[PDB]
DNA sequence: CCCGTATATT
DNA sequence: ATATACGGGCTGCTGTTGACAA
């Protein structure tokens, strides 16, 4: 294994770390034959995030499968990737080598655990509804919601428009009923009152690293109980996050 | 029980935003009533007691209510309508409502504007408490005394400032106020004693001008305090007004009195630290 | 050869557990009763499960899991390199209560029902006490698939357990309950014979299997505990070891001390009294209380108030309550302060023991005690409720009769003031105190 | 009333103590050249401070020099007074009288008519080692700038408990290296860079230190313009840094730290 | 400690 | 004829130093 990443592509890597360790705990980091995948999955397995990224660097992979705490990691990308260049490897360590301004270099070693292969299943063709929207439009529509949320309801109402409501389970809380226009969204296959319940924090982060180069985000969303998926496709970056819906 | 007000203008919407802002920051949970003519933001109980005045022709443009004794008094937390009058600062149209569609709540409805034709409507529903009238008596505007003497305040920021690094020495202080406009904070501790004075404060011309031949000028009547209390109250403040005024009394009182724009503000600090 | 004996024969089948069946039986068929009748409108439920260390409850319930395709939810503390700890314990319960799994890459896939298992409990959970029932009111609330809670506990030294659950959640949320035991000698002798058997099938070389005499000797000093004997098992076939610290358990002490096993006065050279004090004879003892006091790990001032409490009733003669009150009184004066309280109390405690065991002249007489010792249970001391209720009357004598003197002096004034006055809630304390039985 | 003292920008004196303040206690040096501040730490860690008679304006002293102890969170709190946010035009005086021994310390304030007076009791003296490191002995010393080691310097506080610091003339010219739970944590400098001023080292020196005597030298290195580094040959370091004021003066400080 | 009782097994 | 488990009684009444969660 061998990376060589050279210009802006640090920062991006840093934010899609970053969105990574707000979604997970541990990092799997897997060379496949046609680039790096970093893969997270939440505690109780129920929200799992993989970014694939297609060879943009220097990808060479074998001369092959690791885990890793995320908060080094984190801590690693949020004080070293504000920095021109970016070098991983797999000695026996793995080097982080980073060089930098002038001549200064800074290495860091840190200490990896052997773990299985992870991976999931998920059927995009499989389902029926569909629906496709610019990043920064959904980003907006979150903004309204307090930070302490749990769960969020997104739904289709009667007259082909959007609406996202705030589920709750005799000292109550407060209830937000933002609502949209279809001529925002560039394309909807839907029904007359399909819904889904899912959380917050993993689509936070989604939104988060899409909110960047103003992305189009795509939701596959089917019946209750069934998983949906949210796919972000850009010119050298591929990601996929699998939630999980209250049936 | 009905109310419902309607607010478009600019500057009142910031206003009513900045109200918010400090009422919020100043006190957890508030009461608000409603009158035909104005609103009231009390707080009543550490014995501080809130009063601020607010004339409600000069902010709403569409106003109506009904409530014989046409009065409306709501408990509520501050923070949740801090929250929902935040994301107003760039809308168009707010439409304040009381309802019920499951526990009486003060809805709040914002129209906001983008570059898509469609307006987006954010909606919150803050819960109400309506307090029964048998407790209207007890959140009357408190009562203001003869003052024994009464100064003009001096600069809010420096004062502030000043108190702000006194809270570190210690947890008591005293505010003396002269006939002279000299306004002096001291603190006096095992280690360390500090003093800091104030001169040049112009003395309002006091209704009682006989009793003034046998009260030394250089005589004071300085109270002491618990330094917990007024350091909130000068941090909640960000705009200096134009009636600054502190009335100090001898026993157990010390009172001040704010207003800006047209927003009149009452506070009363208990003593005996 | 990279994993001990405890982690190499470990039961894959149920039959090969070392527990008795009808416990594991007992937890079947709660399992088994709360998965065939899953009702789809049913709630959220609390089991808890007990036991001394090494008896193998988390085992048992793993096998009967796997074997009924149950679906397991644990509970790791996570990794510090802000959220507080039980913000994080509430978001993973309702992950785990709400949602499901996805597909994973092989698995036991046909599965819809689960069951949260929580051993590692946090330590704020330990300090706090007060978090953890409101956690436990809100998941009776909102709870779908039920609780498991694992606890290991002592014979003394319980202060945890009852501290997490002090039998008013367990009362007012409805938590079953199921308690573990020592595995019995025969067990644990003929799976150790199993083991050993297997051990020297293996050949290699000629080794010394370990005599018989001494393989009772290790199931002996480990009072039912798997993991220590197969550990000490280990140890010694390398060519007793396995002291394991007792407990007592405290109301067994009690007995111990209240009983007083004589023996016959086997002939020895031990010193008589010569000549005048003949009513002083007494059999030989065999039990140290200092030891006996010591183990049951409670401190003397609780040890003396429970001997106080339970010694009257084992005693026949009259003198001899006087002598035993006389020595309690002393053992109870020489803790009357408070600078050198601590520097001296293992006198007390072990003149109140020496005196309330040779005072007893009737039962100490060897072949004397047959026949009596009843099935009788022991009690609690009752000075602590008075000791509450006077300093409660106290304050509620001071703070409302305050311009201890006023419940010495004044109080006989208000037992003998009988007359009525102005408020609601003074007469019944005037009623209280003036209305003892008397006929 | 042996020494008096008057200034019109606190801010000078204000910084000048803040640029050394880890400890709570202080220890003063009045003499016909200025005022110098030092403190200690566990008997290893040194730190000093000097501000010359070239920044005051009315300064009196009498017969001898004056030493005295003071509280230095009470002395810098109180000099801070009136805000630590200046817009440019607003400034603040202060005198500072002490009349002999057994009498305390006075302070009077002022800014545009608001005046603050206040005493500081003074209980004195202790006792102070002799660190003397007269460039005789010294082998190995570099002079490098500020900027580049802020962040170096801030990616410093982990848990660990060693740092290890190397120079030779070859190789890792300046290597510093941290061992924790993770792993290690090299951070090597070159010569011939923009923050290279003089490379003078002559023979290989490798070096551990503890980390809580040498951790408050980051508010010495925030509030710098320059840094020299100095290590003999037992091993003792000396840092020597270089501070500015809004007039356009130099002040110094020194912090000395011995090897494990 | 203490007494009496219901079940597995040879 | 012999080994093993139920039944009933416990959380409880001034000073100086130290660790934990925020
Ligand atoms: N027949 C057996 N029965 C039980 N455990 C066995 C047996 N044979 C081997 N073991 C081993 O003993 C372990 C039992 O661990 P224990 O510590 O007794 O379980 P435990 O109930 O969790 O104890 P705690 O949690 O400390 S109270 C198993 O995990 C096996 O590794």
């Amino acid at each position: 294994m061998k990376c060589l990443v050279t210009g802006g592509n640090v920062k991006v890597l840093g934010k899609a770390v970053h969105s990574l360790s707000r979604i997970g705990d541990e990092l799997y980091l897997e060379p496949l034959e046609d680039g790096l995948s970093l893969r997270t999955v939440n505690s109780s397995r129920s929200a799992y995030a993989c970014f694939l990224f297609a060879p943009l660097f220097f990808q060479q992979y074998q001369a092959l499968r690791c885990k890793i705490l995320m908060k080094s990691f984190l801590s690693v990308f949020r004080s070293l990737a504000m920095v021109e260049k970016c070098c991983i490897s797999l000695n026996g360590r793995l080097v982080v080598q980073l060089h930098c301004k002038f001549g200064v270099r800074k290495t860091h070693n840190l200490s990896f655990q052997d773990c299985e292969s992870l991976q999931a299943v998920f059927d995009p063709a499989s389902c029926p509804h569909m629906l496709r929207a610019p990043a920064r439009v959904l980003g907006e529509a979150v903004l309204p919601f307090s930070p302490a949320l749990a769960e969020v309801t997104l739904g289709i109402g009667r007259g082909r428009r959007v609406i996202l409501r705030s589920y709750h389970e005799t000292a109550k809380a407060m209830v937000t009923e933002m609502c949209l226009g279809e001529e925002d969204f560039q394309q909807l296959q839907a029904q007359e009152g399909v819904a889904i319940t899912f959380c917050l924090k993993e689509f936070r982060g989604l939104l988060s690293f899409a909110e960047s180069a103003n992305l189009n985000l795509s939701i596959h969303f089917d019946a209750p109980g069934r998983p949906a998926i949210f796919t972000i496709k850009d010119s050298l970056l591929d990601g996929h996050f699998v939630l999980a819906t209250l049936s | 029980m009905k109310f419902r007000a309607k607010i478009v203008d600019g500057a009142c919407l910031n206003h009513f935003t900045r109200i918010s802002n400090m009422i919020a920051k100043l006190a957890k949970t508030c009461t608000l009533r409603i009158s035909p003519d104005k609103l009231n933001f009390i707080l009543c109980d550490g014995g501080v007691s809130m009063w601020c005045e607010l004339e409600q022709e000069n902010f709403f443009n569409e106003f109506q209510m009904e409530g014989e004794n046409n009065e409306i008094y709501l408990e509520l937390t501050s923070e949740n309508l801090s929250r929902a009058l935040k994301t107003a600062q760039n809308a168009r149209a707010l439409k304040i409502k009381l309802t019920n569609k499951h526990f009486p709540c003060l809805t709040v409805s914002v129209e906001l504007l983008s570059m898509s034709s469609s307006s987006r409507i954010v909606t919150h529903d803050i819960p109400i408490k309506v307090i029964p009238r048998k407790l209207w008596k007890d959140l009357q505007e408190p009562v203001v005394p003869d003052p024994d003497v009464s100064i003009y305040l001096p600069v809010l920021k420096t004062m502030k400032s000043v108190v702000e690094k006194m809270k570190n020495i210690s947890n008591h202080l005293v505010i003396e106020a002269n006939l002279d406009g000299e306004l002096n904070l001291k603190i006096e501790t095992e280690l360390v004693c500090v003093t800091t004075h104030f001169k040049d404060l112009g003395n309002p011309p006091l209704a009682s001008e006989s009793t003034h031949e046998d009260r030394n000028v250089e005589h004071m009547a300085e109270v002491h305090i618990d330094i917990r209390k007024l350091l909130q109250f000068l941090a909640g403040q960000q705009v200096n007004p134009t009636k600054a005024l502190c009335n100090i009394v001898n026993n157990k009182m010390v009172h001040f009195d704010l207003l800006h724009e047209d927003v009149s503000l009452q506070y009363f600090i208990p003593a005996l630290s | 050869e990279n994993e001990p004996w405890v982690d190499k024969y470990k039961p894959e089948t149920q039959h090969e557990l070392a527990v008795h069946k009808k416990k594991i039986e007992e937890v079947e068929t709660w399992l088994k009763a709360q998965v065939l009748e899953r009702q789809p409108k049913q709630g959220g439920s609390i089991l808890l499960i007990t036991g001394p260390p090494g008896c193998g409850k988390t085992t048992t319930l793993k096998i009967l899991s796997k074997e009924h395709g149950i679906q397991v939810q644990e509970w790791i503390n996570p990794v510090l390199p802000y959220q507080s700890q039980i913000a994080v314990f509430k978001e993973f319960l309702l992950r785990a209560t709400k949602y499901n799994k996805l597909q994973m890459l092989g698995d036991d896939l046909r599965t819809d029902k689960k069951i949260i298992l929580v051993e590692d409990l946090p330590n704020q959970f330990y300090r706090d006490s007060h978090t953890l029932h409101e956690v436990l009111r809100k998941y009776v609330r909102i709870g779908r698939c039920p609780l498991i809670f694992i606890i290991s506990d002592s014979l003394s030294g319980d202060n945890n357990q009852r501290l997490l659950f002090p039998k008013e959640i367990q009362e007012e949320c409805s938590i079953s309950n199921i308690s573990f035991n020592p595995v019995a000698p025969t067990i644990m002798m003929k799976f150790l014979n199993r083991i050993v058997t297997i051990e020297a099938n293996k050949n290699g070389g000629k080794i010394t299997v370990p005599d018989k005499t001494s393989l009772e000797l290790l199931c002996q000093g480990c009072s039912g505990d798997i993991r220590s004997a197969i550990n000490s098992l280990q140890f010694s076939s390398s060519k007793a070891i396995g002291g394991k610290d007792v407990s007592l358990f405290l109301f067994r002490a009690l007995g111990k001390i209240l009983y007083c096993k004589r023996a016959s006065l086997t002939e020895l050279d031990s010193p008589r009294l010569p000549s005048h004090l003949s009513e002083y004879e007494r059999d030989t003892l065999l039990v140290e209380p200092e030891e006996v006091v010591e183990m049951s790990h409670m401190p003397g001032d609780l040890f003396n108030l429970y001997l106080h409490q339970n010694y009257i009733d084992f005693f026949m003669e009259i003198d001899d309550i006087v002598r035993a009150s006389e020595f309690l009184s002393f053992a109870d004066i020489l803790s009357g302060d408070w600078n050198t309280r601590s520097l001296l109390r293992e006198y007390s405690t072990s003149i109140a023991t020496r005196g309330v065991m040779h005072s007893n002249k009737a039962r100490g007489y060897a072949h004397c005690q047959g026949g009596g010792s009843s099935f009788r249970p022991l009690h609690k001391p009752q000075w602590f409720l008075i000791n509450k209720k006077y300093r409660e009357n106290c304050l509620a004598a001071k703070a409302l009769f305050p311009d201890l003197c006023l419940q010495t002096q004044l109080l006989p004034y208000l037992a003998l003031l009988t007359i009525p006055m102005r408020n609601q809630a003074q007469i019944s304390f005037i009623q209280d105190i003036g209305r003892l039985p008397l006929k | 009333y042996s020494l008096v003292a008057s200034l019109d920008n606190v801010r000078n004196l204000s910084t000048i103590l803040k640029a050394i303040h880890f400890r709570e206690h202080a220890t003063c040096f009045a003499t016909k050249n200025g005022i110098k501040v030092t403190v200690e730490n566990a008997k290893c860690v040194q730190a000093n401070a000097f501000i010359q008679a070239g920044i005051f304006q009315e300064f009196k002293v009498q017969e001898e020099s004056v030493t005295f102890r003071i509280n230095l969170t009470v002395l810098l709190d109180c000099l801070s007074i009136f805000g630590s946010s200046p817009m440019p035009g607003t400034l603040t005086a202060l005198r500072m009288c002490y009349q002999g021994y057994g009498y305390p310390l006075m302070l009077f304030l002022e800014e545009g008519g608001v005046v603050t007076v206040c005493k500081i009791n003074t209980q004195e003296p202790e006792e102070t080692l002799d660190f003397d490191f007269c460039s005789t002995n010294v082998i190995n010393k570099i002079i490098l700038q500020s900027e580049g080691l802020r962040e170096a310097f801030s990616e410093l506080d982990m848990t660990s408990e060693v740092l290890q610091i190397t120079m030779s003339p070859d190789k890792p010219y300046f290597r510093l290296s941290t061992f924790g739970n993770a792993g290690s944590s090299h951070l090597d400098y070159p010569k011939d860079s923009d923050l290279m001023e003089a490379f003078h080292c002559n023979q290989t020196q490798v070096n551990r230190y503890k980390i809580s005597l040498l951790k408050p030298s980051t508010k010495a290195l925030v509030l710098s313009c320059k840094v020299s580094i100095r290590t003999d040959n037992r091993g003792f370091l000396s840092l020597q840094y270089m501070i500015r004021n809004e007039d356009g003066q130099i002040c110094f400080v020194e912090y000395y730290c011995c090897p494990d």
